[PDB]
RNA sequence: AUGUUCUAACGUUGACCCGUAAUCCGGGUUGCGGACAGUGUCUGGUGGGUAGUUUGACUGGGGCGGUCU
RNA sequence: GUUUAUUAAAAACACAGCACUGUGCAAACACGAAAGUGGACGUAUACGGUGUGACGCCUGCCCGGUGCCGGAAGGUUAAUU
RNA sequence: UUUUGUAUAAUGGGUCAGCGACUUAUAUUCUGUAGCAAGGUUAACCGAAUAGGGGAGCCGAAGGGAAACCGAGUCUUAACUGGGCGUUAAGUUGCAGGGUAUAGACCCGAAACCCGGUGAUCUAGCCAUGGGCAGGUUGAAGGUUGGGUAACACUAACUGGAGGACCGAACCGACUAAUGUUGAAAAAUUAGCGGAUGACUUGUGGCUGGGGGUGAAAGGCCAAUCAAACCGGGAGAUAGCU
RNA sequence: AGGGUGACAGCCCCGUACACAAAAAUGCACAUGCUGUGAGCUCGAUGAGUAGGGCGGGACACGUGGUAUCCUGUCUGAAUA
RNA sequence: UAAGGUGAUAUGAACCGUUAUAACCGGCGAUUUCCGAAUGGGGAAACCCAGUGUGUUUCGACACACUAUCAUUAACUGAAUCCAUAGGUUAAUGAGGCGAACCGGGGGAACUGAAACAUCUAAGUACCCCGAGGAAAAGAAAUCAACCGAGAUUCCCCCAG
């Protein structure tokens, strides 16, 4: 599924608003992206489906503290 | 994203030296080939 | 005149039977349905 | 790629 | 801001290797593309493909014409 | 040949043939939130769409309108800033 | 019953029996009635307590002004001779009733719209795997042996056995007529009729699902239902109509 | 209370008020072991891709309105007593 | 607990019992086919067909137990690839399915009303889906208030149509 494996950004809903103000149910996706992480701990490429925001999150907490959060979860890698 | 180099990349700095490089420069090339670390402590 | 029904017991219980009510939810469902009335007869088996 | 044999 | 080159993201419905008794899939190697393509959010266009609807009243039947303060 | 099972079998539909048009292959196109699958285990002598409808003799003039195709100097013009 | 008007040849009722349509809750106003009265009354709750407690509130005893604000006045206006609304009229809480509001709101009745399921045992198309086509015709290409040519061509006989070919049963269909039309039959029977080696026909099984399928295209067909199936649900949709 | 009994029963019967009952299992409330569990004090520390922002939506009685506040798909991004 | 009793239609038969193993009632046990989550594989539910290990036999056979999947952990093993990892096997533990409402969450109509209709309404309703519990959810202020103060959440009556 459109699931984010960092931070669990799913597809959400809402309305496309017209001008007339008419709402059709719409769907919002993430920014998915399969990207493989260099994880030097383990000397192995890790991929992930990430959301861009995910990808920032990796840069700033560092690939081995969401791997560990991950692994915490009992999501796959 | 504020990088420090762990050998003289070209066009950036010598060993030692912090440098602000794009993200994508960092994490697909510098960090994985061993030529920078991300400023962390 | 050929009329609708025309019996085969093998396409009977492959449409409707017990394991093809089983195979899916909404089949399942139809079980749930029939038990909660109370039915004699599940399925066509 | 395929039931037929690939 | 555009042009060229590069490789490392990314693509590969090229080849080979392994998981393997499997062609799916994943991993590895290598070639080819290569920051393009593609996808997300936003955005202009197009959009009876599809949807919801509207399409007045008077009237010597209705319509046409005329009328409406 | 086909068709309105049950008031219409036809001049209707189809048809071989013809033409236009799209499509370079991960084809166009179609079914699919997607993965995929059909097209095709095919590859432009192929495949899709459209119209015409064996064959014969033929198929004139108009590109102003509406599409489509190409152009893009200039005008106008979104988010953004 | 409906109407200007019905013996009306307008509507409804074969008859009887049973059932079948102005309700309920809450709010609000008016009337009646009862209590208390410039007051009236409590809600939840506590209480085994129809008691008792609980006055949080609510309504009323003051209005005027958009409002600040002023107040038996106030607003208007720079200001009223004035003018508007007020002051010189008892309320409130039960109980019963009339009306109103929100609810299905007097009962029954659409065609429809939406949601989730069930259906390709009928039929449409396709897929796989099996089967069927009496009997009789016509005589394509090709072949061979002669002829003919420089070689081909071309030509005769013999052979050969093509075809959405021909005639015609099974089989598939359905052009005409009559019958039948509370049928023998919710589509048939009888006499004729078309195709009958094919774009044929048929058995078994499979696949496609409802704005969807499938369609040699008739809006045809998708279980006697089709310009959007069936079943259940939203649901007592709504019905200025009968 | 109520039911039954050949019609309507306090006194015919079964009950009812009331008073009693568990070998065995088990709910609960306590008392008390065992095994984990750590109280207390001083010293601290004080939740970042977060708050906030831009764009799009949604939620708040509140329909973008002069619209606070909340949530976040997207792009960003603090101060941290 | 007992002088009766072997459930019903429902008699009868053949019996059982009367001072306590008749029957009846309650506790705890035993047995508990097949299908069904169904779990050894398959399947048109109530059927078809196995493997493995033990034990037994009259060599024809017989009996008994185990063998699903996934998750987690452990052990052992083990590619490309050298380490390693993926992968493989085995063990233990748990899960699975069902259930009327209530509950939290993911999605989410339309008829209808607006005397038409699109904003709006209906309504976050119906419905679908996931998950839980005896309740759930919420909850211990980055809350209100108004310069006075209150002191988590939940529910009821008011405030107020
Ligand atoms: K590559
Ligand atoms: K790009
Ligand atoms: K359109
Ligand atoms: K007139
Ligand atoms: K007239
Ligand atoms: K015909
Ligand atoms: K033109
Ligand atoms: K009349
Ligand atoms: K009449
Ligand atoms: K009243
Ligand atoms: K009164
Ligand atoms: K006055
Ligand atoms: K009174
Ligand atoms: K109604
Ligand atoms: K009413
Ligand atoms: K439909
Ligand atoms: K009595
Ligand atoms: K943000
Ligand atoms: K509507
Ligand atoms: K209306
Ligand atoms: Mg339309
Ligand atoms: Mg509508
Ligand atoms: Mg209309
Ligand atoms: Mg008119
Ligand atoms: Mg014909
Ligand atoms: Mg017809
Ligand atoms: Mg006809
Ligand atoms: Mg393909
Ligand atoms: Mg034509
Ligand atoms: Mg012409
Ligand atoms: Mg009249
Ligand atoms: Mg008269
Ligand atoms: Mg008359
Ligand atoms: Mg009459
Ligand atoms: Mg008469
Ligand atoms: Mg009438
Ligand atoms: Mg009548
Ligand atoms: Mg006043
Ligand atoms: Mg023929
Ligand atoms: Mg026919
Ligand atoms: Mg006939
Ligand atoms: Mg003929
Ligand atoms: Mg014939
Ligand atoms: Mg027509
Ligand atoms: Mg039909
Ligand atoms: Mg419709
Ligand atoms: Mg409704
Ligand atoms: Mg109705
Ligand atoms: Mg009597
Ligand atoms: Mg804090
Ligand atoms: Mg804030
Ligand atoms: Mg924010
Ligand atoms: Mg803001
Ligand atoms: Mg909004
Ligand atoms: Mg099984
Ligand atoms: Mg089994
Ligand atoms: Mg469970
Ligand atoms: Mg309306
Ligand atoms: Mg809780
Ligand atoms: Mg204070």
């Amino acid at each position: 599924s459109r699931v984010c494996q960092v931070t669990g950004k799913r597809p959400v809903t809402g309305n496309n608003r017209s001008h007339a103000l008419n709402a059709t149910k719409r769907r919002f996706l993430p920014n998915l992206h399969s990207h493989r992480f260099w994880v030097e701990s383990e000397k192995r490429f890790v991929t992930l489906r990430v959301s861009a925001k995910g990808m920032r999150v990796i840069d700033k907490k560092g690939i081995d503290t969401v791997l560990a959060e991950l692994r915490a979860r009992g999501e796959k890698y | 994203m504020q990088v420090i180099l762990l050998d003289k990349v070209a066009n950036l700095g010598s060993l030692g030296d912090q440098v602000n490089v794009k993200a994508g420069y960092a994490r697909n090339f510098l960090v994985p080939q061993g030529k920078a670390v991300p400023a962390t402590k | 005149m050929k009329r609708t029904f025309q019996p085969s017991v093998l396409k009977r219980n492959r449409s409707h039977g017990f394991r093809a009510r089983m195979a899916t939810k909404n089949g399942r469902q139809v079980l749930a349905r029939r038990r909660a009335k109370g039915r004699a007869r599940l399925t066509v088996s | 790629k395929a039931x037929r044999a690939s």
